[PDB]
């Protein structure tokens, strides 16, 4: 390294951003989960303590002393309470779908990231790699173009006689993309083990991509300024 | 509804392109100027006999059709057929004035066929001027002075200045965030930039921001300045390797026309009939005059226009374009 | 066997683009409104007399000769000319109401050439229509409100719905992953083995080799207007309005619409409680598909990159 | 090898839809302009047996 | 004003302490409510007056 | 500076109550509303 070390932090940041955003949309998930599951509960509790106490009422006759009263009225109190209990939903919704957005936003941001380091990373390696080796075949094609340049050599009429130097250039270049081919990458190396690899490996990636592009970026968040603007006349 | 038009409407029970009413001075002069240049060949200029009020549509499409259960229950409540976003067309007077010196009058008049070298020329001066000042110009300020302002940027509101003070969310001019407001002033368009290339840009633009209805169109332009496409269209042409790709020069998927003094950082999609210009039947007002305190023959003309894009759901512009590598 | 029937056919015992039934007003108006756009002179209009009966079979081919051995003691066992599935089909209605302002009114008729301006784009706007519905809906709901659908997919069934609901097969969704993918990392190269898979696998045999069979996909993945380079050997074409995600191979003549002759109320009313001039017309279609074979369709694609 | 990985990526290929040219042809001309250069501006010793 | 200050902190700290809750903001939250019951004739008054 | 009023004024250079722009049928409606009341007469109605 040494060259792209000061431009290598900036993955770690972006990767503790993403990571961090992800761990925030887990726990409204969870949260909204836990509060929908003791909700359905709460109102089924709700609804059997009101059959048990009509049903009790009814057996006493249109009497009623130093019971039923208690009773109904904290059952009265429970159905007004649930209302902001099953309002919060909305407010949770609302909460998630800005942090979603920036959840997308960080994901991206760390992708070009990425690929900005490894496409440096990589340009720096070939060119160190084509200028300092590789030059005994400068010296194996030059002789080869000095012995088909001899009138003696072209099997080739005056028709198609190629030059030998694109005869020479196609056949290093066939001889080359063979190999490329057949080849492939392993990842037994310091710095491409480290941190290179696939594009990303996380949840968010391509599932809600409600951002995306910057122009629907902007379709969204101009709505959302708008469902924000209206729901701040409420709680 | 009126009686003339009530007995039109009743006779219609029992080249339509352009609109004409009755053959006047103004109306020929402005079929003149139309048919000088080429670009105000496919644009709309209308003739109006109101000094305010509606305008008219033209290349407008809504989904007009349902089902209803007319038998027992709801009635069947019709659409409205022409129904904009705003529409309300204010025309305004534009006026020219120029003087030719004493000498110069006399070196034209001394050869013959003069008067109609200087009818084109005064008429194809004035077309291109009709251009220039459509496309620039934000804001009309009387006395415009032409000092501080040579691209004519003071005459009328344009079409452009219209989308930004008309019906914004329709522009793109900053690149933002939930939080940075202004995570970046002018759209980098490169290598490091905010996107790609000019063509995934207008990619997405034409796929975000106008309406699904104009999306789908067999007829869609991409008017852009000059120096843009030639920006984009020069490192093809710096390569050693087909030439017919400098003949129809599309861009996004997209045909794409050039008009002269276009602002160069910004460029407009939207169909080539929808924007307009609107002008008074009988307000083409000329005078001459030979005063001889500067010895010159003046003359004066005045006109009253005014611009008007017809559907704003149309098209989009995007503005602030800038072209780099951005590591 | 009806008595005009059987005198008709005796005779012939001692052209195919324009039918023609009978010289009405109805049939005049559509003729006029499929010659007005482009995409509605390749397609087949047709109309017909009554509902619920046997579709017309156009653009329909087969193999009929074989050989039996007729001594041996088996007999020639006439196989049908006709062999389609699902003949039966029906009609439904649908109606355009719509009301024009008196201002604009007034605005339009200042000017010249007004009832013919008026006309054309009335025309022009009901026959866009009528194909953003063909290719889309999915329903036949009562209310049909444009606010919550803002594509027509509440007012009739459409081509892309007859063959996911009468053929399940012919459509492929699932390869197993449940959404097919296409790239490098796919389960597909980037189009060509896909589109051979298709025309391979699921259409018929003696409709694959035919000089007309089209792809038919969006303006994305790229009147109506052809593209030179064929994807699958196929030349591909764009319709105007079209799921972008999804396409279908198909010939152009094996599409249809059959609207019910005489069924065309158009009434004109003038209330000036509101300052304005309503304007109702009904009339009864159906779309179908002539032959399910000789058609696929893909849905659920999706382009890009994968590990 | 890696660089035509890298190249494959969408964010890659500054020209549009118009002369898209595949990151294989690139990159060979690439190697192949900086190796000819290399080969035209040498010449060959008498150093060998 | 009151009212709206201790509903507003109620809400938040509900939606801290997640979705579930016991011993603490059910005391409180039926006497918002009651509140909120009896300041309507608490604005009712002013028409009689 | 209208081709009308140039003409018009030209022949100048070689009453007051009614106006009369040219004789439709809403002009002799207000004629007729602005006869019936008095207050109507000493006022000034005028077309455009």
């Amino acid at each position: 390294p040494e060259y792209l070390q000061p431009a290598l932090a900036q993955l770690e940041k972006a990767r503790a951003a993403h990571l961090e955003n992800a761990r925030l949309m887990d726990e409204t998930v969870t949260a909204i989960e836990r509060a929908e599951q003791e909700k359905n509960a709460l109102a089924q509790a709700d609804g059997n303590d009101a059959d048990d106490w009509r049903t009790a009422f009814r057996a006493a006759g249109g009497v009623l002393s130093d019971e039923l009263k208690q009773r109904h009225i904290e059952r009265v109190a429970r159905r007004e309470l649930v209302q902001e209990y099953d309002n919060l939903a909305v407010v949770l919704n609302f909460e998630r779908e800005r942090l979603k957005g920036a959840c997308d936003s960080t994901a991206t941001a760390y992708r070009k990231a990425h690929h900005h380091l490894l496409s440096l990373y990589a340009e720096h390696e070939l060119e160190h790699a084509l200028n300092e080796t590789c030059e005994a075949l400068v010296r194996a094609m030059h002789l080869s173009i000095l012995v088909q340049e001899n009138p003696l050599a072209n099997t080739t009429g005056h028709q198609g006689y190629v030059a030998p130097e694109k005869a020479v250039m196609q056949q290093v270049k066939s001889s080359l993309e063979q190999k490329i081919k057949q080849m492939q990458i392993s990842l037994t190396g310091e710095p491409v083990l480290r941190l290179t690899g696939l594009s990303a490996a996380t949840l968010p990636h391509m599932d809600y991509e409600v951002a995306g592009t910057p122009a629907q970026r902007k379709v969204w968040q101009d709505k959302i300024d708008q469902q924000g603007a209206e729901l701040k006349a409420r709680g | 509804m009126r009686q003339e038009t009530r007995f039109k409407f009743n006779a219609y029970l029992s080249v339509s392109k352009k609109f004409t009413v009755e053959p006047s001075v103004t109306q020929t002069l402005m079929n003149t100027m139309q048919e000088s240049s080429d670009f105000l060949t496919r644009i709309n200029i209308v003739p109006v006999s109101e000094m305010k009020g509606e305008k008219i549509g033209i290349g407008v499409t809504g989904s007009i059709a349902s089902t209803t259960d007319t038998a027992g229950g709801t009635e069947r409540q019709p659409k409205d057929f022409s129904k904009l976003a705003s529409n309300k067309y204010e025309c305004d007077q534009i006026n020219f004035d120029f003087y030719i010196r004493y000498k110069t009058l006399d070196l034209w008049a001394r050869y013959q066929d003069f008067q109609l070298r200087i009818r084109n020329a005064i008429i194809k001066r004035q077309s291109l001027d009709f251009i220039m000042a459509g496309f620039n110009g934000v804001k009309r300020a009387e006395t415009s002075d032409r000092s501080s302002n040579p691209m004519l940027q003071d005459v009328a509101v344009g079409w452009l200045q219209k989308y930004r003070n008309e019906a914004p969310a329709r522009v793109m001019s900053k690149v933002t965030d939930e939080e940075g407001r202004t995570t970046s002033e002018v759209i980098r368009v490169g290598k490091g930039g905010d996107y790609a290339s000019l063509d995934a840009l207008v990619m997405d633009a034409t796929n975000n921001l106008i309406e699904p209805w104009y999306q789908e169109d067999p007829d869609l332009v991409v008017i852009v300045g000059r120096q843009l496409l030639a920006d984009k269209y020069f490192p093809i042409v710096n390569k050693e390797q087909a030439d017919v790709i400098i003949s129809q020069k599309r861009i996004g998927n997209l045909p794409a026309v050039r008009v002269p003094y276009f602002p160069a950082d910004a460029m407009l999609i939207t169909k080539l009939e929808n924007l307009s210009i609107y002008y008074m039947d009988d307000s083409h007002r000329r005078v001459i005059e030979e005063n001889p305190k500067l010895d010159r023959v003046e003359n004066y003309e005045s006109m009253n226009i005014d611009y008007v894009v017809e559907d704003y759901a149309a098209g989009c512009l995007v503005e602030k374009i800038k072209v780099g590598d951005f590591s």
